[PDB]
């Protein structure tokens, strides 16, 4: 029912060999719909979710881009005494409610800590120590930033989500089954089970182990759920048996792409 | 620990000589700055890409690297990951599906 | 965001 458009800005002093010192990656809800750096310098859509984009639109995102990369190299170049290399980092957006109701979000973060943060239905900021306090005093005496921000998450925020929503419904509704694999590896007396779940799409999924019909969560070990590089997901599940045993274990898959459950065995 | 935890796993369940995509994810570390290379018998694979950078809600950055490849029964695949927080190179060997 | 001076 309710639905999310959050990015992710990150700014580096040390990015590596080849790689952008300032990224930003824009996702509706669990899909990537686009990204800017600073080697390209542009903003673009990911084409596979949303395939017929104005001119117009991708001007604005890329100047407006282009400004969140100035501030992260004047911040980045400004940090206080408070060795080594430094990150800035950024996550902002928006959620809409089923009821239409609108949440924001806004948090920076130094050297991968916390840092400040701002929270749109109080106009408030949050500092997350003294040196972040400097800045919030500062943010707030000014008067400034709270208005614009308030306008960008509960206003333009919103109106690209929905922008998003519809220009890229087809591919956000498709769903994609998953492709299990189970498989077992007989290490001295144990016998690993393992359970794949490859290429599905939304990103939820639930995956258990089971014996004679009893879920088996005690001494289960769980992968988490990590990225295929075309918008499908990938997850995993294993459990140690004895080899004897290795006939009575089921994994469950549990998907929105599944009408029901999927029970698999080796 | 902020080093990087690493998975490696195929897009389609794996089949000799069948093609397919090998993915290494490397989740959970800092600072950004990582070298994440697939390997075929310890020889770095042709035509790897690598995701732009983005991180975790608990501001921990991630990275997946993926290479076209046709796995072979005979051929081991792993993932060399270095990191600042790593004395050493760490190898995270590919478990094929078969 | 200026956040630093
Ligand atoms: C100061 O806090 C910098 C704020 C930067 C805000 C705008 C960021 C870019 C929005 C468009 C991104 C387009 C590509 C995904
Ligand atoms: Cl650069
Ligand atoms: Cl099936
Ligand atoms: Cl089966
Ligand atoms: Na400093
Ligand atoms: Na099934």
């Amino acid at each position: 029912g309710s639905h999310s458009l959050r990015y992710f800005l990150t700014g580096m002093t040390d990015p590596g060999p080849g790689m952008p010192r300032f990224v930003i990656v824009g996702y509706v809800d669990d899909k990537i719909f686009g990204t800017y750096n600073s080697k390209s310098r542009t903003a673009q859509p990911i084409v596979e979710m949303l395939p017929q984009e104005d001119q117009e639109h991708w001007d604005t995102q890329t100047q407006k881009a282009q400004g969140g990369e100035r501030d992260f190299d004047w911040n980045l170049n400004r940090l206080p005494e408070r060795k080594g290399s430094h990150t800035m980092q950024m996550m902002f957006g928006c959620d809409i409610l089923e009821d239409g109701s609108i949440r924001g979000y806004d948090q920076y973060a130094f050297d991968g800590r916390d840092f400040l943060a701002f929270d749109m239905d109080t106009m408030t900021f949050t500092a997350a120590d003294p040196v972040a306090e400097i800045t919030k005093r500062r943010w707030e005496t000014e008067g400034t930033y709270a208005e614009r921000w308030k306008h960008e998450l509960g206003t333009v925020c919103v109106q690209n989500l929905r922008r998003y929503l519809e220009h890229g419904k087809a591919a956000l509704k498709r769903r994609v089954q998953p492709e299990v694999r189970v498989w077992g590896k007989e290490a001295d007396g144990i016998l690993t089970l393992s359970c794949h779940a490859h290429g599905f799409y939304p990103r939820p999924i639930t995956i258990s182990w089971m014996k004679d019909g009893m879920v088996r969560d005690q001494e289960t070990r769980w992968g988490g759920i990590v990225p295929n590089s075309d918008g499908t997901y990938h997850a995993s599940a294993a459990i140690d048996v004895l080899p004897e045993d290795g006939d009575k274990y089921w994994c469950r898959v549990e998907h929105a792409s599944l009408p029901q459950p999927g029970l698999f065995s080796w | 620990d902020l080093t990087p935890k690493v998975q490696v796993y195929s897009r389609f369940p794996a089949s000799a000589g069948t093609k397919n995509v090998l993915n290494c994810f490397a989740a959970g570390f800092h600072p950004p700055k990582i070298s994440i290379t697939l390997m075929k018998d310890g020889v770095p694979m042709e035509g790897a890409q690598y995701s732009d950078m983005s991180f975790n809600d608990d501001w921990t950055f991630q990275r997946l690297v993926h290479a076209d490849f046709t796995p072979s029964s005979g051929s081991t695949y792993a993932c060399k990951v270095e990191h600042e927080t790593l004395k050493e190179p760490q190898v995270y060997k590919w478990d094929p599906e078969f | 965001g200026i956040i630093f001076s």
